[PDB]
């Protein structure tokens, strides 16, 4: 009875939210975002077992606005649904205020939408961890700085230096946490940060990745627009990882 | 207000004066009636500044959402068709002569006049605003299609200048913008460097002989310009 509607259990927990977190893991795909000095990356496992599936078509990474990219981990179609909400929310904001929605606002509004489905009965939580990445203009000097904001099914929104969501996220975090004691991680070059992200991917799934089996999103200070990193540039990073 | 958009091969030139007038006083001397909708699709706004700004912002926002969700460039036809729907829906409430013009890689440079009714006509060139009426005869006579990008800009500037020389409601800067496969080139001709004005045209230096000294002859000499003579 506690477990099927959105009501508290005797131990103060929302079971349906706990279970939407299980939906994030179920598809067995891992994503890793990482923020460097002048850029954000997001790396998503992009596995197409079917030789007959058109690789180009199945994407975890969506553009929410030119300057905010997203990476959805969990029920692909729930992810797809949240992107549509995020795009709605961003379009609506640009119309109301005449400026691009800041990533930290977008993330917070998406947390609000998630929380609603944890408090109103009969709406399923979207079983997906949204990972927004994008530059954010500092109001002190005008300098762009990189941001990662996750939103989980509970509605819990957070900024990150690095984050993992999906199959072996606990192992990928353990790797990034061990690599954060050595280096600063916000003083890193895009190349160095990319290698750390891809190495966490590689550590966590327990296998060397091909450039084909990952899709990599990117926002830089130079080019603040959310770009898909071409397979050529990712191939250079995986050779750079397998050497060192 | 004088707005026009001509097609060259690769793309289009939008051109516009810069004057908003509350009838007979110039409220703004440096308006930008060339309003971005997408990277390479602009509109030129004539009529109620309020109404066209409101539409241009609404349509720009729809086009941005559209472009995000199709994950491809927007066609000028799309921008024109959206702008037509809005200009038609509200045709009684708004005063809004629009010209949507732009580049898309499918159809290249395209111009759409959406006049006050909410008609949408696809054209080689479009005229708009109070000043348009001066240019129809100017284009008929002097416009030759298949111009260079450079010639179109020079011509569009010469056009806008000819309109704003005669239209009281038009004046100020001539803003152009070329939209083609390349990065958009905006440029702003200040009035003191306009390609034409009546004030500098030697045709109109000699004054009308209106004043005329009290003489013993019906021979018109010149204007009386000194009380001694």
């Amino acid at each position: 009875f506690d477990k099927y509607i959105t009501v508290f259990s005797p131990e103060g927990s929302l079971y349906q939210v706990e279970y939407a977190f299980k939906a994030v893991t179920y598809p067995g795909l891992l994503t890793v975002a990482i923020r460097c000095k002048d850029a954000v990356l997001v790396v998503t496992q992009h596995l197409i077992p079917d030789r007959l599936m058109r690789p180009d078509s199945v994407t975890a990474l969506y553009e929410v606005t030119p300057n905010i990219g997203c990476c959805m981990t969990g029920r692909a179609p729930d992810g797809r649904a949240l992107v549509q909400r995020a795009r709605e929310e961003a379009s609506d904001y640009q119309y109301r205020y005449g400026v691009e929605i800041p990533i930290a606002v977008l993330a917070k509004r998406m947390g609000d939408k998630a929380q609603v489905r944890t408090q109103q009965a009969g709406l399923r939580p979207m079983g997906v961890v949204s990972t927004f990445i994008g530059m954010d203009q500092s109001d002190q000097d005008g300098s762009l700085k990189p941001q990662i904001y996750t939103v989980d099914p509970a509605g819990w929104t957070g900024g990150h230096i690095a984050c993992a969501a999906g199959k072996k996220q606990v192992e990928a975090m353990a790797f990034l946490e061990k690599r954060q004691k050595s280096t600063e991680l916000d003083a890193l070059t895009q190349k160095e940060a990319a290698m750390i992200a891809l190495a966490a991917l590689q550590s966590a799934i327990g296998t060397a990745v091909k450039a084909k089996e990952v899709e990599v999103g990117r926002c830089t200070a130079a080019n603040p627009a959310f770009q898909r990193v071409p397979n050529s540039e990712v191939e250079e990073w995986l050779t750079a990882v397998a050497e060192a | 207000t004088t707005i026009l958009a001509v097609s060259y091969n690769g793309g289009v030139v939008l051109a516009a004066d810069s004057r908003t007038s509350s009838g007979t006083y110039v409220v703004n001397r440096a308006s930008n009636k060339l309003t971005k909708l997408t990277k390479k699709i602009y509109c030129c706004r004539s009529g109620s500044a309020a109404d066209t700004q409101a539409l241009a912002e609404r349509v720009s926002n729809y086009l941005g959402s559209y472009q995000t969700d199709i994950g491809a460039g927007v066609n000028v036809a799309t921008a024109a068709n959206l702008f037509q729907k809005m200009c038609y829906m509200n045709r009684w409430n708004i005063s809004a002569g629009i010209i949507v013009a732009g580049y898309d890689p499918i159809n290249g440079g395209s111009v759409y006049s959406i006049p006050s009714g909410g008609s949408c006509v696809k054209l080689d060139y479009a005229l708009g605003g109070s000043g348009s009426i001066f240019l129809y005869s100017f284009f008929d006579a002097n416009y030759k299609p298949g111009m260079s990008k450079s010639e179109c800009v020079a011509f569009c500037q010469r056009a806008v200048a000819h309109a704003y020389s005669r239209d009281g409601s038009s004046g100020g800067l001539i803003r152009t913008i070329t939209l083609d496969a390349d990065e958009p080139e905006d440029q702003t001709i200040p009035w003191n460097r306009s390609p034409y004005c009546m004030e500098k045209d030697p045709k109109y230096v000699t004054q009308a002989t209106q004043n005329q000294p009290f003489s013993s002859s019906a021979k018109i000499t010149g204007n009386r310009m000194s009380s001694t003579g």
